[PDB]
RNA sequence: GGUUGCGGCCAUAUCUAGCAGAAAGCACCGUUCCCCGUUCGAUCAACCGUAGUUAAGCUGCUAAGAGCAAUACCGAGUAGUGUAGUGGGAGACCAUACGCGAAACUAUUGUGCUGCAAUCU
RNA sequence: CCUAAGGGGGACUCAUGGAGAACAGAAAUCUCCAGUAGAACAAAAGGGUAAAAGUCCCCUUGAUUUUGAUUUUCAGUGUGAAUACAAACCAUGAAAGUGUGGCCUAUCGAUCCUUUAGUCCCUCGGAAUUUGAGGCUAGAGGUGCCAGAAAAGUUACCACAGGGAUAACUGGCUUGUGGCAGUCAAGCGUUCAUAGCGACAUUGCUUUUUGAUUCUUCGAUGUCGGCUCUUCCUAUCAUACCGAAGCAGAAUUCGGUAAGCGUUGGAUUGUUCACCCACUAAUAGGGAACGUGAGCUGGGUUUAGACCGUCGUGAGACAGGUUAGUUU
RNA sequence: GGGUAAACGGCGGGAGUAACUAUGACUCUCUUAAGGUAGCCAAAUGCCUCGUCAUCUAAUUAGUGACGCGCAUGAAUGGAU
RNA sequence: GAGGUAAAGCGAAUGAUUAGAAGUCUUGGGGUUGAAAUGACCUUAACUUAUUCUCAAACUUUAAAUAUGUAAGAAGUCCUUGUUGCUUAAUUGAACGUGGACAAUUGAAUGAAGAGCUUUUAGUGGGCCAUUUUUGGUAAGCAGAACUGGCGAUGCGGGAUGA
């Protein structure tokens, strides 16, 4: 699929509540620190003997995961977050179908 | 050498359209869109301004629909317009604007709604709406019907919708589609469109082929050469219906020379009338008798 | 692989009549359904908006919601030992005036009608409905219409 | 079944008396396989309820011995004895329902005599089920 | 009664081939300064109603016309079907009893009706 | 799968056929006529759609925000999907209107944890400040066994609890398959349908084949074959008496009444089956819990030992071969 | 990256071709780490299979001797004696 | 009101399909015409027209029976006029009302060991058979469904015997 880079929805901020423009991107995922209270606490619990204690997923059978888009608005800068569908191809700002040419 | 088309199994599953639409007259997609109530205003009528062009007349009629068929409230016609002080140019884009402002006189003052809602009163050629009065009933409100006619900036049944709108109709519009809009600076000019308000594009016609070329001149602006109608004071004589209508819109119809029953009986004998069956009957008798 | 989708089965139901595809006549949307009226649900294919599930389709209810362009109606449903009220919201595409309503009012006028001058006459007058009672006695005369003897007829083959 | 409930024939033997129309008609249809009905004649009713005649009071079945117990029970439908109540049943009368309904449903006998060989098809067949039509007396008379 | 505009039902209104149409309307028709749109003023836009024509559109009529619609001492109370029997028959199936009841076929008839406003020899 | 294949508006009419135009032809492009959809509408099929829902052009982001109601599956729980509104904010259009993704019916996912956004709010509880952590609301990260454990084999050394809810015999229903018998009669038979045969079709019977089923039996009905012995059936191989012939005799073939009476000795094989040799009047076919193991035997299969080949990394497998193996 | 198989183990297919046919010394062809060598075989290892030929007997799915594209023989997972 | 099953239909759409007949071959070949003319002739095959025989679980214009939704009043109808921030151009409506009229035929039949409401808890969650409809299968005391009635859970009279 292809989105636009930018995108003018509405925004939640206090001071837009309106449509305002706003610069799509990609959410990607930060990565997972080890002070949270379930690392903190999963860290003890692994420790010693028992071996695993908590399950570990093996049976995969997604093979796309669903796109988030980060809506950066331009005038508050509040974020927004839109999910998309499931898509095997995702770009942003690609080039846009030319209707009517040869191949 | 090719199956012939038009055998009895294509007539048995034609599906003939509706009457209105094979007639190529009415289109069935805008008239729902146009004529389908909110169902929570149970039944108060939608009101159409049905402006229709032919090739002599404009009607500007406004209309409510009903289930045994649509009901007429007013109707303003271009052939009134000889009452008012307008015989030429009654297709005119400004006979067009007398049009609607005669059909927006007269259904306000049917309505009791004069004294206030008078409309634009200094027809100037800005964009404006008829603006409701606080503490008080609603304007009419109204709603553009051009049936078939396309769209395009510059058309005649904008020149209507104008009319109607300076005459104290709520018709809701947009004035990208009045002769003198600017598309590319999005604003209307109202010095253009104000000279198309009082016919100033048929006297500047008239007067560039005056003292060009004078022989069209003379074949076309012929009803004006024997009204001693110059270029100059075309403007008075729309101005002057202008006040005409707002003096008194009221309908005045034509005295009619014969009763109802005299034009009956006068149509009724240049129509052909069915066969019996007998008659017929007889005729395939006589014609299978002369085939031996 | 069963399926039991949301249209399954609507192959003939949601079909349009023969001959009478396309358009829809204006008569349906201008006809005014208020709280209370009893109307019947019949989906139309063409309109796929607001469209009843096909369980719908025949049954008769009673408005409770008018909104822009719908209606919400009333249906009782057998689920199990007992009913159910469904509140179906239906575009007024898919839903007609019940015409068993106008006959049966039309007797309410009808009835008191009738009562108010029995009153006036100083009489008096049955107005329930009564059954078809068996006939009466009769006499058949037979001028021109002596009894005709019929018997069966021999079979015969008659290809 | 439900049909044969609301002629309040819950038990064989059992005898009701029923007024034309098209509605009854069409209930009698349903149950044409299971009853024997038909067009009793005056000495017919007189009988059965003389002999077998008891009244609904109370829903209690109390014998009609006396004119009191009619007159208690249907004096506000103008039946004072036991020859109204046969008048009102016999040439159905405008109180037809509720005398009818006042009469307990007849528990007859067994047919002294026996029926036909087979019962359970209709009597233009060689059974006994559907209408007789003037047989029902011939029926009731074996009956009661 | 004719016509126009807007409609309701949406072929009894459609389709094919012919013929006729007074008044009015509608229409075809003429021109390109202007608003506007096209390869193309053909469609669309504007202007004249002035130069012309009922040729066409439109309306009506004709056709043992096609189609459609309706009706039936038409087929047919047939096909089918609810209920019943310790009915028939090896079975396949069938008859009978109390009820409901088609389609094709055949024949005949018909070929838009109508609402609001305006207009007209 | 799609930034259009979403939304709005506008203009237009499709498949196909016919008649024509240089190269140009069955197929290029252009024109007219016919053309009720015989086209197209992402993807299955069905429905729907013609001044459109289809083709093309213009503008767009409503595929947005808040949280409720309802329909389907339904327990009237969840998930998914959908519908109709309310309060906003917008797109488009002259406008009425339409728009809360895809014309409709499929296209998807809890708790815990992590992470992001929002609120920049609440808490860190002796009092503060700043980092850090924990909360509140909405998404994402995934469970396809899709109401969602984290998971490789083998047992021929085996165990237990059970099961005739369930297989491996018999029996029972059925008779496709097997076997046997009719009907018709195109032909064969030197001519000649029917002496003897008999195609294309069609009607049956039998339970001596193998199936199909899973009704009985898993707190056991001893599951191959042979030997031994009795009896029964007839669909008769021989022997009695006959009828027919393409019956001269002899031999043979077809048929009837007939089960009274008989139907063998061996080589090879565990075999049933088979196949030869030989005798004979003939060496017919079957049943009796596939008769018959408190009658035997134990060659076979089907415990535990062992070998080989192939397969497996291996333990091991083989409905493959081979040898040794308690019969109360 | 090198070595190591008396380490575990492995050890190929398809076409045409010789003054009859048959076969294929031979050639071409794809491909492997290598393509089963010396030997041995219907063997306790061969399904087809009671393989084919000979011998043994009147008669032999038994036995022995040969043959060999060998389902699935084969060299210290030892081969042949 | 709704329905698309039985039936029916195919000189009605889709699909399947038998046979000729008359035409066009000008955009089928063969043969025979021609010293070379595609311009004919005889022929088969194609198509077209009007006919013809036979069909459809996933074809259909039509279309039952049975089964199915709703209504048959007092919480109704009617007359008058009060509230609203919703709605209308509006004094229009919409919704809810005030006040007034219409009584036992208060508006079909029949019946009603009465109607309504709640809490709490048991066992069960292997089913099987008969008529009729029906799918797979040659069939089955076979496998799987639809409606009803049964057996299970049930004796008794009959079917000799038998859920
Ligand atoms: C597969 C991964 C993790 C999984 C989830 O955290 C697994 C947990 C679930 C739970 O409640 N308790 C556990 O012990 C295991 C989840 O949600 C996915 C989206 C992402
Ligand atoms: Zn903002």
């Amino acid at each position: 699929v292809n989105v636009p880079k930018t995108r003018k929805t509405y925004c939640k901020g206090k001071e837009c509540r309106k449509h305002t423009q706003h610069k799509v991107t990609q959410y990607k995922a930060g990565k997972a620190s080890l002070f949270a209270q379930g690392k903190r606490r999963y860290d003890r619990k692994q420790s010693g003997y028992g071996g695993q204690t908590k399950q570990i997923f093996h049976k995969k059978a997604k093979t796309t995961k669903k796109v988030v888009l980060r809506l950066e608005c331009v005038v508050c800068k509040t974020k927004a977050q839109l999910p998309l569908k499931r898509c095997k191809h995702f770009e942003l700002g690609g080039d846009k179908k030319q209707k009517g040419q040869a191949l | 050498m090719q199956k012939e088309f038009r055998t009895s199994a294509y007539h048995s599953r034609f599906q003939t359209p509706f009457r209105r639409r094979q007639e190529g007259k009415t289109d069935y997609y805008q008239r729902k869109r146009l004529v389908t109530q909110h169902k929570a205003k149970y039944n108060s009528p939608k009101y159409r301004l049905v402006v229709r062009f032919t090739n002599k007349d404009i009607i500007a009629q406004i209309v409510s629909a009903h289930i045994t068929g649509d009901v007429v409230f007013t109707a303003a016609y271009a052939h009134e317009l000889p009452r008012y002080g307008i015989k030429y140019g009654l297709t005119n884009w400004s006979a067009a604007y007398a049009v609607g402002l005669l059909v927006a006189r007269r259904a306000l003052q049917k309505l009791g709604l004069d004294e206030t809602y008078t409309g634009v009163e200094e027809v100037e050629g800005e964009f404006e709406l008829t603006e409701a009065v606080e503490d008080g009933p609603r304007p009419f409100k109204v709603f553009l019907d051009i049936g078939l006619q396309r769209t395009t900036t510059g058309a005649r049944v904008f020149g209507v919708l104008k009319g109607a709108s300076d005459g104290g109709l709520y018709v809701p519009h947009s004035p990208n589609r009045f002769p003198g809009w600017d598309i590319e600076a999005e604003e209307l000019d109202a010095e253009l469109l104000r000279k198309y308000i009082f016919g100033g594009h048929v006297a500047e016609y008239m007067e560039e082929l005056l003292d060009d070329d004078e022989e069209k001149y003379k074949s076309i602006f012929k009803n004006y050469i024997e009204e001693e109608i110059e270029s100059e004071d075309v403007e008075e004589i729309y101005a002057n219906a202008h006040e005409a209508i707002r003096a008194d819109p009221s309908f005045k119809p034509t005295e009619k020379k014969f009763t109802k029953e005299q034009y009956k009986a006068e149509s009724k004998k240049y129509r052909q009338q069915k066969l019996t069956r007998a008659e017929r009957q007889a005729k395939v008798a006589k014609k299978i008798a002369e085939f031996k | 692989g069963k399926s039991r989708g949301y249209r399954s089965g609507t192959r003939y139901a949601f079909q349009r009549d023969f001959k009478k595809h396309g358009a829809i006549p204006l008569s349906t949307y201008l006809k005014v359904y208020k709280v209370g009226d009893i109307v019947d649900i019949k989906a139309n294919g063409s309109i796929q908006k607001g469209m009843p599930h096909k369980y719908y389709h025949g049954k008769t209810g009673i408005v409770y919601n008018v909104t822009k362009s719908s209606v919400g109606v009333i249906i009782n449903k057998v689920v199990g030992n007992r009913y159910i009220e469904k509140r179906v919201n239906l575009r007024v595409e898919h839903v007609k005036h019940s015409a068993c309503r106008q006959e049966f009012l039309n007797r309410v006028k009808s009835n008191a009608a009738k009562k108010r001058e029995a009153k006036a006459n100083g009489e008096t007058v049955y107005l329930k409905r009564q059954a078809a009672k068996p006939r009466g006695s009769r006499i058949i005369s037979t001028e021109g219409n002596i009894p005709q003897t019929l018997a069966p007829v021999a079979y015969e083959t008659f290809i | 079944r439900k049909v044969l409930q609301l002629l309040r024939l819950t038990q064989i033997n059992a005898g009701v008396f029923v007024r034309l129309t098209k509605a009854t008609s069409e209930l009698i249809k349903l149950a044409e396989p299971y009853v024997a009905y038909g067009y009793p004649s005056l000495s017919t009713i007189r009988q059965l309820v003389y002999k077998r005649g008891f009244g609904k009071v109370n829903k209690q079945r109390i014998a009609l011995s006396d004119n009191a117990i009619i007159e208690a029970n249907l004096g506000k439908f103008n039946i004072l004895s036991i020859e109204d109540l046969i008048h009102e049943i016999y040439t159905v009368g405008p109180n037809f329902k509720q005398v009818s309904n006042f009469l307990w449903p007849f528990k007859l006998s067994n047919p002294n005599g026996g029926f036909r060989a087979r019962k359970f098809q209709h009597f233009i067949q060689g059974g006994d089920t559907g209408n007789r039509e003037q047989f029902i007396n011939a029926l009731v008379k074996q009956m009661n």
